């Protein structure tokens, strides 16, 4: 908190709170460059870049069918509320 | 207080050569070889943001402070939905609960306001009950979600990205690259509403 | 396979959900698998332009930018 800004030390604070294994992530978009057939690498800032908006879209996809599931008794979230949600709060991609 | 002032110095210094290192593994291109590998760069920047936050911590633990970064998460969210102030009190007790998975089901909802209201003995009719308790839910979700995203947005990305500006796309100008991004925007759409639909259709066959 | 059910159901636990159904697992690996490719499939078109060899995270944000609401509101 001398040399460095506090906004940077919230950002990697951030990066230790991920949900997703670092290393099957890496593996997976690794299949997907596979799968593309790309000839090309990535930065390693990247793949983190993806990791938080990946588990950010995964959390908020779940936020949304947790919003549109009203019951009496508590359900069990299956696939149909999933569609459900998703078209009453829109595709959040 | 001179050794305890040098050795802070120490930690301080540690703190921003252990930054400078991650900043520079963060630029590291990776091969599609070093993404199946455990020791990549990509792992250990995540190792050294880890050790990072420990030493952090330690300073915080040493200058008397918590160790709060000032996160936009770590806001407590108010709740003065309802006029009745008994039920405010425990949604907001509720929605502010110590955690990072601390997201209420309508169900947590429902079930505090039916205790509030039972408690502090006020006429409950059933129906208006679940009314309220259905819209306090939805008001309180939306206000956690926009939370969450505030709390991406604000702490996203790393110096690399610190300079997006969305007028500087070079799609904007460019005419060609903007039809391959269109394409791949129907693509793209098209896609994740295959799988919703997909997995939809497979709940149904197996009920 | 790859991700793992604990993880799954912790993102699910994440955004309120306390149960979930035996195919959500499949699915969410479905999802996850189909945004990235998205967001890929963008910043390499994004890097390809500029004839780079490398995916830049800059091309990623760029990509980002074009997955809806994603990242609604950075910048």
């Amino acid at each position: 908190p001398g040399t460095v800004a506090l906004r940077e030390i919230r950002r990697y604070q951030k990066s230790t709170e991920l949900l997703i294994r670092k290393l099957p992530f890496q593996r997976l978009v690794r299949e997907i460059a596979q799968d593309f057939k790309t000839d090309l690498r990535f930065q390693s800032a990247a793949i983190g870049a993806l990791q938080e908006a990946s588990e950010a879209y995964l959390v908020g996809l779940f936020e949304d069918t947790n919003l549109c599931a009203i019951h009496a008794k508590r359900v069990t979230i299956m696939p149909k509320d999933i569609q459900l949600a998703r078209r009453i709060r829109g595709e959040r991609a | 207080q001179d050794p305890s002032r040098r050795q802070i110095q120490r930690l301080e210094q540690l703190l921003a050569l252990y930054v400078a290192e991650i900043r520079r593994l963060q630029e590291k291109e990776l091969d599609l070889s070093e993404l199946d590998d455990p020791d990549s760069a990509y792992l250990q920047e995540a190792r050294l943001k880890r050790k990072l936050i420990r030493l952090f911590g330690r300073l915080c633990e040493l200058k008397d402070c918590s160790s709060l970064t000032g996160r936009v998460i770590e806001q407590r969210i108010p709740y003065r939905g309802t006029r009745y102030p008994e039920v405010n009190r425990r949604i907001e007790r509720l929605i502010n609960k110590p955690g990072p998975d601390t997201f209420p089901d309508y169900g947590d909802v429902l079930r505090a306001v039916e205790k509030a209201a039972a408690r502090h003995s006020l006429g409950l009719p059933r129906q208006q009950l679940q009314l309220m308790a259905q819209d306090a839910f939805r008001d309180v979700g939306i206000r956690l979600q926009e939370r969450r995203h505030l709390d991406l947005i604000y702490n996203f990305g790393c110096h690399l990205t610190d300079d997006y500006r969305p007028g500087v796309d070079p799609a904007l100008s460019d005419p060609v690259l903007a039809r391959r991004l269109r394409e791949n925007r129907s693509l793209a759409m098209s896609r994740l509403d295959e799988v919703i639909s997909k997995y939809a259709m497979l709940q149904d066959k197996s009920e | 396979q790859g991700i793992t059910k604990p993880a799954i159901r912790r993102l699910a636990r994440r955004g309120g959900v306390k149960r979930i159904s035996g195919l959500i697992y499949e699915e969410t690996r479905g999802v996850l698998k189909v945004f990235l490719e998205n967001v890929i499939r963008d910043a390499v078109t994004y890097t390809e332009h500029a004839k780079r060899k490398t995916v830049t995270a800059m091309d990623v944000v760029y990509a980002l930018k074009r997955q809806g609401r994603t990242l609604y509101g950075f910048g």
